[PDB]
């Protein structure tokens, strides 16, 4: 259900860690099965061995970076004393930028992801406060 | 010309990121930045906690 | 009315899953589409003799005259890439990925 | 519609047979002919929005 | 010319420029509320029509 | 938006309603540029076809200089209409519901504690 | 160090890989009607749970 | 084709929109895109060459499979509200499936990889047809149905097609398959707009097919399609190169040029509606459009490219194909925003 | 203004109906009096700023650099007469109508009043620079530099239109006058601070902050002689013209949102003045130089004393003139040697003695010589940084010492020292080039007699 | 003729005047406020019409 989803937000950051990491931990998941299943249906591989292993490291390597973004964003609310500031959830998205880096063989990676995965996390918990609308319904 | 071609468009694609180019250019470009943020910082705020109790006299500032 | 919508509706889900997942035979998508326009056309008969609305009813014949023009349509282009190719397969219609 | 031609023109090619309680054949009124009349009826005029 | 031109001038500047935008802000309101009550001119978004019913005698007395 | 408000006449440019506005004046700014915009595509259609840009095709000009001129014309006065119908809505409305658009008492300046920021 | 290397490096060279990369992902298509067909699968899939969870 | 064909299929394919947009039943929009989808076939196979071929399959295909999933919609309309339209009632899934498969019919992503193939293998003169006149059936039906639609599934959609458009159009080549991945991005704007103020995504809709025009007459005057086919008007057609470039830099999307209007208004009505997110990404996505146009405006006008020894003869020869039209249509699409507001 | 605009837009019909022979004199002829009809906009004998009308108004910020677009055309022809010697005719008239596009263009954008014209009418003049940069440059990497000028400018810009957009959503209006007189106080939410952000990085980077610097660098040295004075004297100052007149309504969140970005001025000037010490073209040298100048403007508009706006706005003015004459020197001497190495030629002051006083002249524009507008400039923007901190006179100083090094380095490596005797090509000075010299000259000089004409808004 | 190309030289100067036309234009629509600001605000001198005209 989408409450799972819905529940990160029940309680401010740096508490629930594990919770907290156990969502993203799925959520990074779930995104990384669609992924693969998109690479898999287009750009077929040689062997049906070939393809699911594919869809595991697509899939392993989303939830990875899911993992440790929940769980170095809850670590640093918790053991800095500001539970909603997005520099938060940068640190968060620099972390999952830098785990894509390794699990790739890539350093070049790790800093571009690092940036631009800190960026959108650290702009989703300012929409999170400031009340932003991603997908509104028309108002006029 | 082949100097000026050398100290011009030959560098980048000549260039490799190592880590001791990654560490001097981080910190010939941010370390200066973030000396003099905090000579700026600390010295306006004195400056504003000073202004604040009115210890500081601004005897003839007319033109700021 | 209700189970037979169900298993209708189940049916045309089969048929247009069939059609979208291909398998080198282009004649059996195309049989694969007809199926779903019979689903469609018993899901619309049925709608109308359960409601007794007669003025609906010169609807599920528009519908067949349109799918088995489409139909003819698709054979004929069938004809045209069976004498391209020597055969129907699908794999053959790859030349506009460059 | 998109463009009202049939409006426009007085005309009224499929505008006649839209819901269960138009005209039938050999005036046999479809199933909940009453019903369906009500609701157009009461729905008339006042916007869609009302209407919900 | 001198300073009252200017000066008159710019003043039926300003008048202008905020009608102008209170109307603005002022469209905003009106069709958010017409929007979202569907009680105006606007947003009146259609229903089937009424003329095309048939309320001739029936072949059945209960329709 | 506009297309349900009352009395509206489907597919008609401009309704016999719209005679109660000024017309448009011939001499209008959009009117000029509809002109000009007539005679570039004129000076266009020349270079294109490798013709004396300015001499040739002189009966060509003018009438596309003198069709731009007059489809502007009418298109500007649906659209004057348009926005006029659009007026008249909205204060229409906003009369209606005086409860929905209340006006609002403003404060002078005096008794407004705006804060102030030094600038040090 | 600076000016020639790094900058243009962070900036704009950055920009200009990430969407090679990204064009190169995307665009290279085998071009057949089954893969095709396969994915406007999935986005049917993708759409319905969308709507299930969504309510 | 014989002259009765070519009146009688090309009457059709003037016909089937018509219907769709006359139409108050659903039936009849659905017969009007059969008409659409039959008629254009025979048009799109006209020239019997292997290519041709599989583009008319692969248009079939598609177009058939999204056909039925709209009948589906009706089918599952009547059968709850036994009528033939879409009311306030309607069931939510009916309403995401018809969005869905007008996506499909219109070439929008993720079902976006057809459209591509399709307009590279087709000729030119009814590639103008295919990314012009058999959207507006669609997208008309779309528009009838605007206020029960999913601003999640339609911004989805759209702002997948601006990317998908924006990164497909860099690595090609071809011209025909850059108008399409163009078409895609347009598309994408025009169906981002649609939920909140369907008029604006007709504005979008008639400044898109009317900058695409001039563009597909441009490139037919020389049977361009390619970019360094296209390099070479410096030498065969001059003239032509100062309104292709502004053309050019209009579809990306300049703010001198009418292109910006399109795209400018519909973000202050996003913005108007709290839709910030999805407008600022749209707005910064729709760059890479200005700069794969931006490299076809360098080959073309702004740099001259190596020219043959046979294009001399071209030069001798005379030529009289460029139509009213096109100076018409190209002056009207990249000098009007002055009268932007009559637009809108 | 629209007795300013229309003469503009005429000239274009006489560029195109004139005959081959006559067509520059004339142009260069009716751009000077248009310029000459420019001056009606000093008439400001009130406290209260000019507003012809509804869309067209002017201020003490916007009148001169009006003055200033009006005064570069006519020189922008005549530096650009000799390198279109031979080519086509119509070719010719397209560069003659592209500059006077541009002008009709920037005096638009100086003297407009709603923030949705000035957005259009400031990226429109990227389209007759990007042609002028690509079309008619010399090298092959001007489509390179093309790109990186549009770009930069359009990722700036875009931000800039959604920040505007909500303005006028959240106001209801766009117009100067209105947004100055019932601003309201921001509050230091996140999403104000990127609003803060959004409206400033589209100027800032126009205003090449020294991160966003690397565009100038390149457009310079890929382009014509007047793109390279055109952009170096009026659409750098773009940038600073927007800053100020958009500033008003972002406060009070100036005070910490400012921080970042005066550091990166007052460390960039520095870096950049020195990277001008060992570069080895004379175009990027001076690029380099017009680079550390707009640090410094950056610097006193975004701490907003009085001192800052004025000094800011009489450096603005004062770099444009001399920055545009040093391009100048450089083409003249580049249009003989056909090179834009610095060491290559030497000693020039041995057979141009005339040109070699030019050159003197605008080094010591440059290097910022007392009474000159420019050190005025630097000084009062020097005494309000003090203010705001007494610890920027270190990176002021050495800045300072650094600009005076580089200066004096062009002209003791090409004027001075042994004429570099190989060279049989060196021409002696066309009266074109000495004119152009002293058109750039003389207004420096008056307007160093009459300040009062060049300050800002504030003084 | 000479006038065959110096009826060029008609331009410029035709667009200086039609330039200030338009700009009395533009003052003219701009009337309200003519003499009804508090600061410059007075009764007219006899025989006269407006204060600005
Ligand atoms: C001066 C400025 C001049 C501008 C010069 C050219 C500018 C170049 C830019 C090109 C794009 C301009 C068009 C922009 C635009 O289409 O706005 C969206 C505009 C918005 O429409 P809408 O408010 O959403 O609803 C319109 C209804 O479909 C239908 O609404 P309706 O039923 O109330 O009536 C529609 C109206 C439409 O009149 C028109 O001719 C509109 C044509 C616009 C295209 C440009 C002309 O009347 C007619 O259909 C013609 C009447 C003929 C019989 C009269 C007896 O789209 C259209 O109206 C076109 C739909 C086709 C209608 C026919
Ligand atoms: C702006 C984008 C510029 C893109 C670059 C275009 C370019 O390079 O031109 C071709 C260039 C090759 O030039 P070419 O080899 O010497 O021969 C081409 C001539 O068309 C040779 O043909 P022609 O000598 O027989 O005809 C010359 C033609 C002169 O026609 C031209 O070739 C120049 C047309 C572009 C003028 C741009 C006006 C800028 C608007 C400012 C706002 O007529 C005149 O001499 C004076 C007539 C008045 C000017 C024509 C204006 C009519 C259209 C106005 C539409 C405005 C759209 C904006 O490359
Ligand atoms: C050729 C001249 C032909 C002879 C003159 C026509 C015969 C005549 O005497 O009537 C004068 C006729 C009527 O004057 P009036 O209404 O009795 O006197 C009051 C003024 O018109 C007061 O004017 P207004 O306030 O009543 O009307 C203003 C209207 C004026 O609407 C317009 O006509 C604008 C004309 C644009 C020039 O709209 C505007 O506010 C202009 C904004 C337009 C956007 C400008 C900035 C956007 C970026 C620029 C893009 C330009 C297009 C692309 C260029 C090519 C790129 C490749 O006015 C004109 O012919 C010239 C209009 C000048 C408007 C300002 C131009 C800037
Ligand atoms: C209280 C405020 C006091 C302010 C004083 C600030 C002092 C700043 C010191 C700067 C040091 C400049 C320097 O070292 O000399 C550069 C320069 C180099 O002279 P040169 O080496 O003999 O050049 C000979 C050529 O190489 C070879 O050509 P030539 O030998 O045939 O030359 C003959 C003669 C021919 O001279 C002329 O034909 C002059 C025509 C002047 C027209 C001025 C029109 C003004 C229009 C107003 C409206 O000299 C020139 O060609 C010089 C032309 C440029 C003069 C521009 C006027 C600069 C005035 C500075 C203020 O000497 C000067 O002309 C500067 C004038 C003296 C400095 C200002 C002292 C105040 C006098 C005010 C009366
Ligand atoms: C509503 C719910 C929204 C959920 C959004 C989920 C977004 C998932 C991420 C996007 C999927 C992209 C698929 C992909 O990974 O690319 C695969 C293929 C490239 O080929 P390959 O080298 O094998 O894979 C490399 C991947 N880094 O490249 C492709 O297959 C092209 C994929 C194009 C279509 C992607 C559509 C994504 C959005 C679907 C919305 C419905
Ligand atoms: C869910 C999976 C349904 C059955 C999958 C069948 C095997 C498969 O690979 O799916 C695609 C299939 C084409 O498979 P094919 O080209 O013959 O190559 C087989 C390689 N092992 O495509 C097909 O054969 C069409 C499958 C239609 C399944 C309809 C009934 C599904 C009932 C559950
Ligand atoms: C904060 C936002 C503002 C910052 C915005 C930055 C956006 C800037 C985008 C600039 C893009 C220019 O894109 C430019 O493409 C050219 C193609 O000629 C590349 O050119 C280069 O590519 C590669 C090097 O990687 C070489 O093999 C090639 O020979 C060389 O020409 C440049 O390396 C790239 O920079
Ligand atoms: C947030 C959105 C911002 C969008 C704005 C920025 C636009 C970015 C433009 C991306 C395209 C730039 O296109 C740029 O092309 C050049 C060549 O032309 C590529 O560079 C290429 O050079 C040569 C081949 O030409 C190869 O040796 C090299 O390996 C390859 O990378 C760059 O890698 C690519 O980045």
């Amino acid at each position: 259900v989408k409450r799972f989803f819905e529940s990160y937000h029940e309680v401010p950051d740096g508490t629930q860690c594990h919770r907290k990491t156990y969502i993203t931990t799925a959520l990074g998941g779930i995104c990384g099965i669609i992924g693969s299943a998109y690479s898999v249906s287009l750009n077929p591989a040689d062997s049906t061995l070939e393809a699911v292993a594919r869809v595991g490291r697509y899939t392993f390597t989303a939830a990875a970076i899911g993992a440790m973004f929940g769980l170095t964003t809850c670590v640093s609310a918790q053991v800095r004393e500001k539970p909603d500031d997005p520099l938060n959830y940068f640190i968060g998205g620099c972390a999952g930028g830098l785990t894509l880096g390794a699990r790739t063989h890539s350093y070049g990676t790790a800093a571009m992801g690092c940036v631009y995965m800190g960026t959108a996390a650290a702009l989703f918990k300012i929409g999170k406060l400031e009340g932003w609308e991603l997908f509104p319904t028309p108002k006029v | 010309i082949r100097w000026t071609y050398a100290r011009s468009a030959n560098i980048y694609p000549n260039f490799r990121p190592t880590p001791k180019n990654s560490l001097l250019g981080a910190v010939a470009g941010f370390g200066p930045l973030i000396f003099w943020y905090y000579v700026f910082k600390t010295d306006r705020d004195r400056k504003e906690r000073l202004i604040q109790e009115g210890k500081l006299d601004r005897k003839f500032n007319i033109s700021y | 009315m209700p189970s037979t919508f169900f298993n209708l509706t189940m049916a045309f889900s089969l048929s247009l899953l069939g059609t979208l997942m291909f398998r080198s035979h282009l004649m059996s998508t195309l049989l694969c589409l007809e199926g779903m326009v019979l689903s469609l056309f018993i899901m619309t008969s049925v709608t109308s003799l359960n409601s007794n609305s007669m003025s609906s009813m010169p609807i599920p014949i528009t519908i067949l005259v349109f799918a088995a023009c489409e139909a003819a349509v698709g054979l004929a282009l069938l004809v045209k890439v069976s004498n391209t190719y020597g055969t129907d397969y699908v794999q053959n219609l790859n030349l506009l990925q460059c | 519609p998109f463009l009202d031609i049939q409006k426009k023109l007085g005309i009224s090619l499929d505008r006649h047979f839209m819901f269960l309680s138009a005209e039938q054949p050999y005036k046999n009124a479809a199933r909940c002919h009453a019903f369906e009349k009500e609701w157009i009826e009461c729905a008339h005029g006042i916007g869609g929005t009302r209407a919900k | 010319d001198g300073p009252e031109k200017n000066y008159e001038k710019t003043l039926a500047i300003l008048q202008i420029e905020s009608e102008k935008a209170e109307l603005r802000l002022k469209e905003q309101e009106v069709r958010r509320l017409m929007r979202a009550r569907g009680d105006g001119p606007w947003y009146q978004f259609p229903t089937p029509e009424k003329e095309f019913i048939d309320h001739s005698p029936k072949a059945t007395p209960d329709n | 938006m506009m297309n349900g408000r009352p009395g509206h006449e489907p597919l008609k440019f401009l309704p016999d309603e719209a005679r109660s506005l000024p017309p448009p004046k011939l001499n209008d700014p959009r009117l000029v540029y509809m002109g000009l915009l007539g005679y570039c595509t004129g000076l266009m259609d020349n270079m294109l076809r490798m013709r004396p840009v300015m001499r040739a095709g002189l009966h060509r000009q003018l009438l596309f200089v003198t069709s731009f001129v007059f489809a502007g014309y009418f298109y500007l006065k649906r659209q004057n209409y348009l926005y006029a119908v659009k007026d008249h809505d909205m204060f229409g409305y906003i009369k209606l519901h005086p409860e929905d658009f209340p006006e609002k008492e403003k404060k002078t300046y005096a008794e407004i504690l705006e804060p102030f920021h030094p600038v040090r | 160090l600076l000016d020639l290397i790094w900058l243009e490096k962070t900036i704009p060279k950055s920009t200009s890989t990430l969407h090679t990369n990204m064009t190169t992902l995307t665009t290279n298509q085998k071009g057949l009607i089954k893969l095709y067909f396969m994915s406007f699968l999935i986005n049917i899939i993708l759409i319905i749970i969308l709507y299930s969870i969504n309510l | 084709m014989n002259p009765i064909t070519l009146a009688i299929i090309y009457f059709t394919i003037f016909l089937g929109p018509v219907i769709t947009m006359s139409s108050t039943n659903l039936m009849l929009m659905w017969v009007g895109l059969e008409f659409s989808l039959l008629a254009i076939i025979p048009m799109l196979i006209n020239k019997k060459n292997p290519r041709s071929t599989e583009a008319a399959t692969k248009y079939f295909v598609t177009q058939a499979t999204a056909s039925m999933i709209i009948l589906l919609a009706i089918v599952l309309n009547y059968k709850q509200l036994g009528t033939w339209m879409f009311q306030q009632q309607t069931n939510g899934l009916i309403l995401n499936m018809t969005l869905m498969a007008l996506s499909m019919k219109l070439g929008l992503a993720p079902f976006h990889f057809w459209l591509p193939e399709v307009t590279q293998g087709i000729p030119l003169h009814m590639g103008l047809i295919l990314l012009t006149w058999q959207k507006i059936a669609p997208l008309s039906i779309l528009i009838q149905i605007y206020p029960l639609l999913n601003s999640t599934i339609i911004l989805m959609l759209a702002i997948t097609s601006i990317f998908m458009g924006a990164w497909g159009g860099l690595n090609q080549t071809q011209m025909r398959k850059i108008m399409a991945y163009s078409s895609i991005a347009h598309m994408g704007w025009m169906l981002a707009i649609l939920p909140y103020n369907p008029s604006l995504t007709l504005l979008n809709l008639m400044i898109y097919i009317i900058l695409t025009a001039p563009m597909f007459m441009a490139l037919m005057l020389n049977n361009s399609m390619t970019i360094n086919s296209i390099s070479l008007l410096w030498n065969k057609t001059p003239a032509m190169l100062t309104m292709i470039s502004l053309m050019l830099l209009s579809l990306g999307g300049l703010p001198p040029l009418t292109g910006f209007l399109p795209k400018w208004i519909i973000i202050t009505e996003l913005m108007k509606n709290n839709c910030l997110i999805m407008a600022t990404l749209m707005a910064m996505m729709a760059l890479l459009n200005l700069f794969f146009y931006t490299r076809l405006i360098y080959s073309t006008s702004l740099t001259m490219f190596p020219t043959n020894n046979n294009s001399k003869m071209m030069t001798h020869q005379t030529k009289t194909k460029p139509n009213l039209m096109f100076s018409t249509l190209a002056i009207m699409s990249t000098m009007t925003l002055p009268l932007a507001p009559q637009l809108i | 203004m629209l007795k300013i605009i229309l003469p503009s837009l005429m000239l274009l019909p006489l560029t195109w109906l004139s005959s081959p022979k006559k067509t520059w004199t004339n142009v260069t002829s009716y751009s000077f009096l248009i310029s000459l009809t420019s001056l009606t906009l000093l008439w400001q004998t009130d406290e209260n700023y000019k507003n012809f009308s509804n869309m067209f108004s002017s201020d003490p910020l916007s009148t001169p650099l009006i003055i200033l677009t009006a005064w570069l055309l006519p020189l922008m022809l005549m530096a650009s007469q000799n390198h279109l010697k031979k080519d086509n005719n119509v070719l010719q008239k397209l560069y003659i109508s592209m500059l006077i596009s541009l002008q009709i263009l920037l005096i638009m954008t100086f003297s407009a009043t709603e923030l949705i014209m000035f957005y259009i009418l400031f990226e429109a003049t990227l389209i007759p620079t990007l042609i002028i940069i690509t079309r008619w440059g010399n090298q092959t990497e001007r489509l390179n530099a093309g790109i990186y000028f549009l770009f930069y400018t359009l990722i700036g810009s875009i931000p800039l239109l959604i920040a505007l957009i909500l303005i006028q959503n959240h106001v209801g209006t766009l117009n100067l006058m209105i947004l100055s007189f019932t601003t309201h106080t921001l509050d230091a939410s996140w999403s104000n601070n990127l609003l803060w952000l959004a409206c400033m990085m589209a100027f800032l980077i126009k205003m090449p902050l020294y991160g966003v610097h690397l565009w100038l660098p390149k457009a310079h040295v890929e382009a014509p002689i007047a793109g390279s004075m055109i952009l170096a004297a009026i659409l750098l100052k773009l940038g600073s013209y927007g800053m100020i007149r958009i500033s008003i309504i972002l406060d009070p969140l100036t005070k910490y949102m400012a921080y970042p970005f005066i550091l990166l001025s007052l460390w960039g000037m520095i870096m950049t003045s020195s990277i001008c010490l060992r570069q080895t073209d004379l175009k990027s040298l001076i690029a380099y130089s017009s680079v550390s100048h707009m640090a410094l403007v950056i610097a006193s508009i975004m701490i907003q004393t009085p001192w800052s706006f004025m000094g800011a706005t009489m450096l603005m003015i004062a770099h444009g003139l001399t920055s545009s004459l040093l391009f100048c020197l450089a083409n003249s001497n580049y249009e003989r040697i056909h090179s834009r190495t610095m060491i290559m030629a030497r000693g020039l002051q041995m057979v141009f003695p005339l040109m070699a006083t030019w050159w003197l002249m605008a080094s010591l524009a440059n290097l910022a010589l007392p009474p000159s507008i420019n050190l005025m400039g630097e000084l009062f923007i020097t005494m309000s940084l003090f203010s705001w901190s007494n610890f920027t006179i270190i990176l002021m100083g050495i800045n300072i010492i650094i600009t005076g090094m580089y200066s004096m380095y062009m002209i003791i490596t090409t004027q001075r020292g042994k004429l570099t005797n190989h060279m049989i090509n060196l021409q002696p000075s066309h009266t074109r080039e000495l004119t152009l010299m002293a058109l750039h000259m003389i207004p420096l000089i008056l307007l160093t007699t009459s300040p009062k004409l060049i300050t800002g808004l504030t003084m | 003729q000479l006038l065959r190309e110096h009826w060029v030289h008609i331009l410029v100067p035709a667009g200086f005047v039609f330039g200030c036309y338009l700009d009395r234009k533009d003052d003219e629509k701009l009337t309200a406020f003519r003499n009804k600001s508090m600061l410059f605000q007075r009764e007219l001198r006899p025989n006269e019409e407006v204060t600005w005209k």
